[PDB]
């Protein structure tokens, strides 16, 4: 008899809204700032705004909640300041990263019921929600956010845990890489304030080259791939091969010193760890989600890379929706709004009797 | 050839009609380019046909949030803002005391001056011949002025034009009959230049791409210079904003209250619109936030609206596969402006746009006067969201 809440707890951004809505009502940074030296704490937009007078902390590292006290502040801010709701009056669906420790889901269930007294609560895997957002129950998801990247194969609503691949490289590392390679032009970006200028450069000017080698040769013989960017202070800078070298790290992690396999290799390896019978369904339903998958050309390059690894008989399809930055939230909005799904939530009565283990 | 998506069926345009717009043709072309460049859908509220040459002349500044007095759309004062609001458009004449108070407060506060109304032969000949909103000039002997009449619905108010010369500008000073005696007609002038102001370009809505949704899309309330100083951190501000931190007058003039309820995205897009238009340093046409965020929105006063869309909407299947092009279902003029004529057509336009990943910002005041509340969250859900939920329910046995 009430609207359910959806809260996607990302490493960089919290996406919150109401189940039944096509988009979140609140998108703000997952940061808590305490005075550097007139409130005791500041969350989200307010914390970033007052950067120079606060000590900012990120409570979510690689999709996993690491500071439970700071996470309580983010959740409080979400319900009371952003959504302007009474947590005790709405069942709340929260998201969790693939391979989230059993103790982590228990602790956030304990906080939802003890601290916020929610009538009911559900914990969904982010990649699984992304698949639902595209009207699918089978396929493999590449979810690349701000702190972590995952390959999650799913068969009829259920993720296959043995074939889940975690990659500790995501948008934040690409911004640090963009700051590093921008030094190779004589440019300097060092501060936390400057890191946000490089994050804007990356989002506006970066792209994935279909053929990296040919693109590096084109950039070396001509200025056709160059772009100008006006900094806040009015100074205009030129960006050349850094436009495609920054997201190339997703395909060649050795660029950031990582001995890991690229996103295309981990996708193929994940499909190979699954039953041969369902592999066709995974190759044809490869769904891309998260902000780090937003680069123009990432789906064409994925198509080219997977095609090279897979059998020539195999038909490969890359599904990259334009709203794929919000696929995890949309998926949770779809699931929690299906009133036939009501018989799958952990109620407060179920929690009071069994304790935080009920979530498993 | 038909746009069909869930409960939305649009038949193609049969015999397209020419809609007379007040926005000058080069300004529509600029806004069509701004829409493609920025990848946003820009909607602009109506501008009366007779304001076109005034805006096109680039001579005048336009009215911001501090000049709430309405412009006129009849008589010699067409396109200008009369101090006596019984000479303005019908909306202003509805609550005459409110708009008369508005006119005075803007002048008495120093946000505008009381200026004389002068018209050249070109404007006189345009109002008599082109628009037929003024009757021919007839000499009134024992006065030396040319008597002309205009229509105020069931009223025919006379006006007397006196031939005068200012800075070697051979012009007609407009005069009216104030309480029996022959008085000079006053219009609201710019506080610095002292010249009459024209109507502004009011953003109806700005639909941004879903993939670009973020903190910049939060509508913010006007902060005082003191509330804003504590809100920001000096070093992170660009020199444009550091100037406002160190100049209470500059912040009060280019930001704060003058913008109204606005998102950070719209504050920046306003500057892109104004720069692209060559309307700068007092000549700006966009002064504030969108009708999206206007508590005092009157839906009646929002049509016909000109919408500027990213160029892909014009392609053979710009609205999606099998969907077609935007010109097929909505009127698109030579300049690229999608002319939306009423709330129903606006509701349909917004649905097609939402379906193509462009986010709407819905004002509840838009639903006032409507038979059904078209502009609500539920009514405007994405058809890709509804279709995905239907598929997921069918697949998961829900
Ligand atoms: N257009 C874009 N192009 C490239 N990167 C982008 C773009 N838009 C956003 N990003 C990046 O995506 C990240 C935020 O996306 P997202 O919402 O998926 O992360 P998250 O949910 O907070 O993180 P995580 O899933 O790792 O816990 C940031 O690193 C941001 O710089
Ligand atoms: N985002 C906003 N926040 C607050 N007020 C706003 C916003 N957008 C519009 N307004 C309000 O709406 C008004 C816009 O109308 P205005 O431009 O003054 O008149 P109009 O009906 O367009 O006629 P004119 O032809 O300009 O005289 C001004 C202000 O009261
Ligand atoms: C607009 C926006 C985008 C974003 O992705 O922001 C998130 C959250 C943000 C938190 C700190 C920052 C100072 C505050 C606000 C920026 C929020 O950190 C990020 O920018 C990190 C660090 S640089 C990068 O690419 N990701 C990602
Ligand atoms: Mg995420
Ligand atoms: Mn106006
Ligand atoms: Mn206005």
């Amino acid at each position: 008899e009430t609207t359910a809440l959806v809260c996607d707890n990302g490493s960089g951004l919290v996406k919150a809204g109401f189940a039944g809505d096509d988009a979140p009502r609140a998108v703000f940074p997952s940061i808590v700032g305490r005075p550097r030296h007139q409130k005791d704490s500041y969350v989200g937009d307010e914390a970033q705004s007052k950067r120079g007078i606060l000590t900012l902390k990120y409570p979510i590292e690689h999709g996993i909640i690491t500071n439970w006290d700071d996470m309580e502040k983010i959740w409080h801010h979400t319900f009371y300041n952003e959504l302007r709701v009474a947590p005790e009056e709405h069942p709340t669906l929260l998201t969790e990263a693939p391979l989230n420790p059993k103790a982590n889901r228990e602790k956030m269930t304990q906080i939802m019921f003890e601290t916020f007294n929610v009538p009911a609560m559900y914990v969904a895997i982010q990649a699984v929600l992304s698949l639902y957002a595209s009207g699918r129950t089978t396929g493999i998801v590449l979810d690349s956010g701000d702190g972590v990247t995952h390959n999650v194969p799913i068969y009829e609503g259920y993720a296959l845990p043995h074939a889940i691949m975690r990659l500790d490289l995501a948008g934040r590392d690409l911004t640090d890489y963009l700051m590093k390679i921008l030094t190779e032009r004589g440019y300097s970006f060092v501060t936390t304030a400057e890191r946000e200028i490089v994050r804007d450069i990356k989002e506006k000017l970066c792209y994935v080259a279909l053929d990296f080698e040919n693109e590096m040769a084109t950039a070396a013989s001509s200025s056709s791939l160059e772009k100008s960017y006006e900094l806040p202070d009015g100074q205009v800078i030129t960006i050349g091969n850094e436009r495609f070298r920054c997201p190339e790290t997703l395909f060649q992690p050795s660029f950031i010193g990582m001995e890991s396999a690229g996103i295309h290799e981990t996708t193929y390896n994940s499909i190979m760890k699954c039953d041969i019978d369902i592999r066709k369904d995974l190759y044809a339903n490869n769904v891309m989600s998260g902000g780090t998958t937003m680069y123009p050309g990432i789906a064409d390059r994925m198509q080219k890379e997977i095609t090279a690894l897979a059998p020539s008989t195999m038909k490969i399809k890359i599904i990259a929706p334009p709203e794929r930055k919000y696929s995890v939230w949309i998926g949770g909005s779809i699931l929690a709004s299906l009133s036939t799904f009501q018989q799958m939530w952990i109620t407060k009565q179920e929690y009071d009797e069994a304790g935080p283990s009920i979530v498993h | 050839k038909t746009y069909q998506s869930r409960d939305l069926v649009l038949e193609p345009i049969q015999h397209p009609k020419s809609i007379e717009l007040g926005m000058p043709e080069v300004d529509q072309s600029v806004l069509a380019e701004v829409a493609e460049r920025e990848n946003v859908i820009i909607g602009v509220r109506p501008v009366d046909e007779k304001s076109k040459s005034l805006i096109a002349s680039k001579m005048y500044s336009s009215k911001g949030l501090f000049v709430k007095a309405k412009s006129s759309d009849w008589g010699p004062m067409s396109g200008f803002i009369p101090v006596d609001q019984s000479f303005a458009k019908a909306s202003a004449r509805r609550d005459l005391e409110k708009f008369n108070e508005y006119a005075e407060q803007s002048i008495l506060s120093g946000n505008a001056v009381s200026a004389n109304l002068y018209l050249n032969q070109v404007r006189i000949e345009e109002l008599v011949s082109k628009y037929e909103s003024l009757t021919p000039l007839e000499l009134d002997v024992d006065s030396g002025m040319y008597k002309t009449t205009a229509t105020n619905g069931d009223q025919t108010i006379p006006f007397f034009l006196n031939k005068v010369t200012v800075d070697d500008k051979e012009l007609w000073q407009v005069h009216y009959l104030r309480e029996g005696e022959l008085a000079p007609f006053k219009v609201i002038g710019d506080p610095v230049s002292k010249q009459p102001m024209t109507a502004d370009y009011d953003l109806l809505t700005v639909m941004y791409t879903y993939g670009d949704l973020g903190p910049q899309d939060k509508v913010k309330q006007p902060l005082t210079w003191e509330q804003w100083k504590e809100s920001v951190t000096y070093e992170d501000l660009s020199p444009k904003y550091k100037a406002r931190y160190d100049n209470q007058a500059l912040y009060e003039k280019q930001d704060g209250a003058s913008l109204g309820m606005v998102s950070d995205r719209l504050k920046e897009l306003k500057d892109v619109i104004n720069t692209s238009l060559g309307r700068t340093d007092g000549l700006e046409m966009v002064h504030h936030g969108a009708d999206d965020a206007n508590p005092y929105a009157v839906m009646a006063d929002n049509f016909p609206a000109t919408f500027f869309v990213p160029k892909h909407f014009f392609d053979d299947d710009g609205l999606g596969e099998g969907k077609g092009s935007i010109q097929t279902y909505f009127n698109v003029n030579e300049q690229g402006a999608v002319v939306i004529q009423n709330p129903q057509e606006f509701s349909n336009f917004q649905q097609v746009a939402i379906n193509a990943s462009y986010r709407a910002s819905l004002n509840d005041k838009w639903n006032s006067g409507l038979d059904s509340p078209l502009f609500t969250t539920k009514r405007k859900l994405s058809h890709d969201y509804l279709d995905a939920r239907d598929e997921v329910a069918k697949k998961l046995g829900l």
